[PDB]
């Protein structure tokens, strides 16, 4: 019975978050704060326990049910799973401020000793760029790159409220040595034309 | 009140097996099952199994049968999970949660958990994390392949704190994780001088002080 | 043989009680928790197995006749009477019976205790006028000390008969120390009266009384109580068992030996075909 | 199983008669043709529908009963409630068991003696134009076509009118 | 000696399947342990129940007793216990100062008090008194409290309970 729910609802404190867990198959939503053991929210399929606020509702279908959350702030922003045995992927709610920003990109070419381990990862950088809704993609030559990028971001900065984006690729040193030359664009919400920069090992 | 108060963190070897106990308080144990749940490192909630208290039925994901016991003692209010033959993945937080039905239904298939345990941090691996400098503006350390999460990377532990930024680390097909730490540094610093980034791994007892 | 259930309640056609955090015996006497449970009626009460009790430490000798009795009558329903008594201090609380925020008691009984500095003989009675039985929950209080036994009876030992034309129960409460329970070492026992129709009862105690604040009416019908965990549901349903409600449409059922209702016999077979059909000759 | 018609002489299911339980499968000049008989699937079906409500009628209704599962240990009236209810549960136990193991054998007679008595009444029917091949199936000895099989089938056959026929073919 | 409700007794014991018994430190202050009679002649001498512990007044006084064993084992104890019944108020005081001890055996759930009496009874081995046998059943996680003032035939351990096939017949085959 497999769940499946969508994952990282980025939003400002004070408004509307929804998540949908679709059983495939009792549907109860625990929270987990960072750093904290779960918290049980919503048992039944729409019932609240002692103890948590009103702002929390959930809704059934046939075969959906939905986690909305009212007026979110710090405390409702954590990682939430559906449960009904198998728990849901888990969706994190993360914290978003209201301040626009053009990425800065950086290119670090992979270090000798990764080199000499086969691993000959190599990692783009942005920094400051804002939304979140930014993907990134790997040229190769001039070529579609998949299957071997890992991107991660930082959380909104404490005063800047923007978000930086490191995504790392790893290839063996077997056919790492026969690309030579790779750039990291973005398709930054903000900006339209992607950013390109390259580098050739040399 | 009522509370689940579970032990210490187990640092174990792989082959091996670890005992985790539950102490439960503010009710009877036997008036309420006991689900206990695995959370690896940043890997969401995985369901482990189901003790029934007052007859002592179980059930066990298929991943865990036969590596995994789950006993009560009555007397303590406290009940064990017990995992044999450990392997390097079940190195996570283990909780302890209160369900509710004990008596004509197993009570995991109808009501929640409503009350946790803190969780015991159970590591049955080790992996030190490589490091590897970072320049091209910007300069960093890649922190690579290391097992247990927790890893804490400085500059100089007082110098560098703002542009740095310590991007959460990454799982892998290998099962080790990996992130990186990167600060912006002006142009005209860059060349005259490098800076230091102490990479520090608990589990492993690692500290690495590596310049760029 | 159905050897199956759908793990839950239906709440049709028989009247379900769900008792939340409440034993039948705790909705009796009035624990605070179980206000909710006031003049309730049932066919079916279900009692969970996550009750608890949150009152003054209690003590029920014959705790399962009192039980079956109450469920089998199938009804809360509490009339206060007039108990007139003189003398003595009414209305006894305690903090291991919080009711709201203040110190409490069971509901349903008066404790009693010395006013000024005396305790005298109580002798109440009530006759029964009405044609259907009454029943009366009263109680012994056994203090932990004898400084506690005299402060709140002047006696030192009191005794408590209730007593009807036919038949009479004479308790001598005990002064001991017992295990710790929600802060105390002093206890309740609780027995019971049932007046028939044209009998009275007549209560003499000079000292340890936990009286009674009226009757409970008693009934014959289809009513009993159930342990089981499983939730209930909307659907209709002649046969519960402790794992939910199962159908009755086969003869025997494999599901539990605990039954209510109409409900199949139960075996120790997993299952019986019965043939409905000719022995079976495929070809070659 | 008691006639021997059924996984006796008849030797074989049909698994292509789906019309009804019972039937005759007929090879003649015409061609080979099938059907079923519905008066004895209807018999035996009949006979079968119930069989349980007959001694059973229905569930009986119990409300208030005896405690069975018991949390701490008393003595002798513990003890008495589980011999009475563990003697219970014995004897219907014991009777579930005969009654489906005596029912099933009934049935099973039953429709062996459907169809033995459908071979018999067909056989008497063909008074002396047929003979039986010893498989459960019948030698006529004159042509009979697709309306003589029919009135074999119907019940309405008149041996008389090929008497001579038949006699003239078997006994030359 | 004498077993109110001997048969329920003599089942659970028997359900049980095991006589193991586990000695408990219980500290009887104030008090003379190990009381004995020669209707039970325990080698050439006096003695008693070997699962019992006979307590009389120590010097002039016999305190009000009052002891405890939780239970923080995983299995029911069974703890047999008794009521001397004296035949003279003479031999009452001798044994015990009060006039008129009580002997109350109580856990968290459940309590139990007796009353001795005194009072003349066909002659027995010698004697006109009687032992009244009592059982406690303490469930995990419970507590054992005996409070008595006079004539407790005290405990001198636990029975471990124990379930399965076992039974008793009588036969002499
Ligand atoms: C409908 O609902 C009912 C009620 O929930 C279901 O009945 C239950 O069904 C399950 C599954 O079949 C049974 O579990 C199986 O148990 C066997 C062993 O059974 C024997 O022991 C049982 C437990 O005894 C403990 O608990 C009772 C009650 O508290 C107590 O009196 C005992 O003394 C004992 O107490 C000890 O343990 C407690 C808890 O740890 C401690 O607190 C205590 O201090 C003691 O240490 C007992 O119930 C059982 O059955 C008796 O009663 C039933 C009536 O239901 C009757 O039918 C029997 O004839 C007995 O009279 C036995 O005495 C266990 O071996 C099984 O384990 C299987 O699986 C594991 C792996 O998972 C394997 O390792 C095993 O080899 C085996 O394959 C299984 O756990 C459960 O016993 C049973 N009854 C109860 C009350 O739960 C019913 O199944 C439901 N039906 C449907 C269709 O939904
Ligand atoms: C006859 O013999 C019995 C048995 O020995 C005695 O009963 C004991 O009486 C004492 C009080 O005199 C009880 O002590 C109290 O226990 C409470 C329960 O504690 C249990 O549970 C807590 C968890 O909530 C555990 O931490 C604890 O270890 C126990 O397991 C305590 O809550 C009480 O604490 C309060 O009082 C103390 C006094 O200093 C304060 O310091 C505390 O902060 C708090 O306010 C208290 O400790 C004991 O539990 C009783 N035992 C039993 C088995 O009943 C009788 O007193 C004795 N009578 C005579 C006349 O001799
Ligand atoms: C209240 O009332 C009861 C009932 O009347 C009294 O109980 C009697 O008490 C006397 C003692 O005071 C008992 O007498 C003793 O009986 C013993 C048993 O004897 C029986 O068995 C022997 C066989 O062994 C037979 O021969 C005999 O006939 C009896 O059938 C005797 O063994 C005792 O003898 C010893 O003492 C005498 C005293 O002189 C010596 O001479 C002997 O050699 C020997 O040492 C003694 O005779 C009597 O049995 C009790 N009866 C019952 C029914 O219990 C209470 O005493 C009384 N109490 C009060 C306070 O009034
Ligand atoms: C219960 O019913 C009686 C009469 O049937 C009535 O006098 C009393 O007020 C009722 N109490 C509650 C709490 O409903
Ligand atoms: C069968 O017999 C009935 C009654 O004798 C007759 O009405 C019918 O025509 C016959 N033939 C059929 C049904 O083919
Ligand atoms: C009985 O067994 C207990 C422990 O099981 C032991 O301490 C004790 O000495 C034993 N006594 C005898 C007489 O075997």
């Amino acid at each position: 019975s497999v769940l499946t729910q969508p994952p990282s609802v980025s939003g400002a404190p004070g408004q509307r978050v929804t998540i949908s867990c679709t059983g495939s198959s009792a549907v109860h939503w625990y929270q987990q704060l960072p750093g904290t053991a779960p918290k049980l929210l919503i048992s039944g399929n729409s019932n609240r326990p002692s103890g948590v606020p009103d702002r929390f509702s959930g809704s059934k279908s046939g075969t959906s049910a939905s986690l909305a959350i009212t007026g979110l702030q710090a405390e409702d922003e954590a990682d939430y799973y559906c449960q009904s045995s198998v728990f849901g992927g888990g969706t994190k709610l993360t914290v978003l401020g209201r301040t626009v920003a053009a990425p800065s990109v950086f290119i670090f070419p992979p270090s000798d000793e990764q080199l000499k381990s086969g691993t000959a990862s190599v990692v783009c950088l942005l920094n400051n760029f804002y939304p979140r809704e930014a993907k990134v993609q790997w040229k190769v030559d001039n070529a579609l790159q998949s299957g071997n990028s890992q991107e991660s971001v930082t959380e909104q900065d404490s005063k800047d409220s923007t978000y930086s984006l490191s995504s790392t690729l790893t290839l063996s040193k077997a056919d790492y040595e026969k690309h030579k030359v790779y750039a990291c664009e973005v398709t930054h919400q903000g900006l339209s034309s992607p950013v390109t920069k390259s580098f050739n090992r040399g | 009140q009522v509370q689940l108060v579970q032990s210490g963190a187990e640092v174990k070897k792989p082959g091996a097996s670890v005992t985790v106990s539950c102490q439960v308080s503010g009710y009877t144990l036997t008036s309420y099952g006991l689900s206990w749940v695995r959370q690896a490192p940043g890997q969401g909630l995985e369901w482990v199994g189901w003790i029934n208290t007052y007859d002592g039925q179980t059930k066990y994901v298929k991943k865990f049968q036969g590596r995994v016991t789950m006993t009560t003692h009555t007397g303590t209010n406290t009940a064990y999970m017990e995992m044999k033959s450990l392997r390097s993945d079940d190195t996570a937080v283990y909780y302890c949660a209160r369900v509710e039905g004990v008596r004509g239904v197993m009570g995991f298939h109808y009501y929640p958990m409503d009350v946790w345990g803190q969780g015991t941090m159970v590591t049955v691996s080790s992996k030190g994390p490589s490091v590897f400098p970072l320049a091209p503006a910007a300069l960093g350390c890649l922190v690579k392949d290391y097992f247990p999460e927790p890893v804490t990377v400085s500059w100089n532990s007082g110098a560098l704190t703002s542009g740095v930024h310590t991007f959460p680390a990454v799982l892998q097909s290998s099962g080790l994780y990996s992130l990186s730490s990167v600060v912006t540094v002006p142009s005209s610093s860059l060349g005259t001088q490098t800076y230091i980034c102490n990479v520090n791994h608990k589990p492993s007892n690692t500290k690495v002080d590596k310049k760029v | 043989v159905q050897s199956s259930s759908t793990g839950k309640i239906c709440n049709n056609p028989h009247r379900i009680l769900d008792g939340i955090d409440c034993t039948l015996i705790d909705a009796l006497l009035g624990d605070p928790h179980c206000d909710v449970f006031q003049n309730e009626t049932w066919d079916l009460f279900v009692e969970r197995s996550k009750a608890f009790s949150n009152c003054y430490p209690y003590d029920v000798p014959d705790y399962a006749s009192l039980r079956s009795l109450v469920a089998s009558s199938g009804t809360l329903e509490f009339i206060t009477e007039g108990f007139t008594w003189t003398g003595v201090t009414q209305n006894g609380g305690s903090n291991a019976c919080k009711r709201g925020p203040g110190s409490g008691f069971f509901s349903r009984l008066n404790w009693l205790t010395k006013s000024g500095s005396t305790y005298p003989v109580l002798n109440v009675t009530m006759p029964n006028n009405d044609n259907f039985d009454k029943l009366y929950i009263w109680g012994v209080h056994h203090p932990s000390t004898n400084q506690e036994q005299t402060s709140l009876y002047v006696q030192a030992s009191g005794r408590v008969t209730v007593s009807t034309r036919r038949s009479q129960q004479t308790i001598i409460p005990n002064i001991g120390s017992r295990p710790w329970v929600r802060g105390l070492s002093s206890r309740i026992s609780i027995y019971w009266t049932i007046v028939k129709p044209g009998d009275v009862l007549v209560i003499n105690s000079n000292g340890n009384l936990i009286a009674p604040r009226g009757y409970f009416k008693m009934r014959t019908g289809k009513s009993s109580i159930m342990r089981s965990d499983a939730p209930i549901d909307t659907c209709i349903s002649e046969c519960i068992t402790p794992n939910g409600s199962i159908p009755n449409d086969k003869p025997f059922q494999n599901v539990n030996k605990i039954t209510y209702g109409a409900c199949p016999k139960y075996v120790k077979q997993n299952t019986l075909k019965l043939a409905t059909g000719m022995r079976n000759v495929p070809e070659k | 199983g008691l006639f021997g018609a059924i996984a006796g002489f008849i030797e074989n299911g049909w698994e292509g008669m789906i019309d009804g339980w019972y039937g005759f499968r007929h090879q003649n000049s015409e061609g080979t043709g099938q059907a079923a008989d519905l008066k004895s699937t209807q018999a035996a079906i009949d006979q079968i529908n119930g069989k349980l409500n007959r001694v059973i009628e229905k569930t009986n209704e119990k409300f208030h009963q005896i405690e069975k599962e018991f949390s701490e240990v008393e003595g002798r009236i513990q003890d008495l409630e589980k011999y009475v209810e563990d003697t219970k549960i014995d004897l219907w136990s014991y009777n579930a068991e005969l009654l489906v193991a005596l029912e099933n054998q009934h049935t099973i007679d039953l429709t062996d003696s459907e169809m033995n008595k459908l071979f018999e009444k067909t056989r008497r029917q063909l008074r002396e134009n047929a003979e039986d091949m010893g498989n459960g199936c019948f030698k006529i000895y004159h042509k009979c076509d697709n309306a003589c099989i029919e009135s074999i089938r119907n019940g309405t056959y008149d041996h008389d009118v090929y008497r001579d026929e038949a006699l003239n073919n078997r006994f030359q």
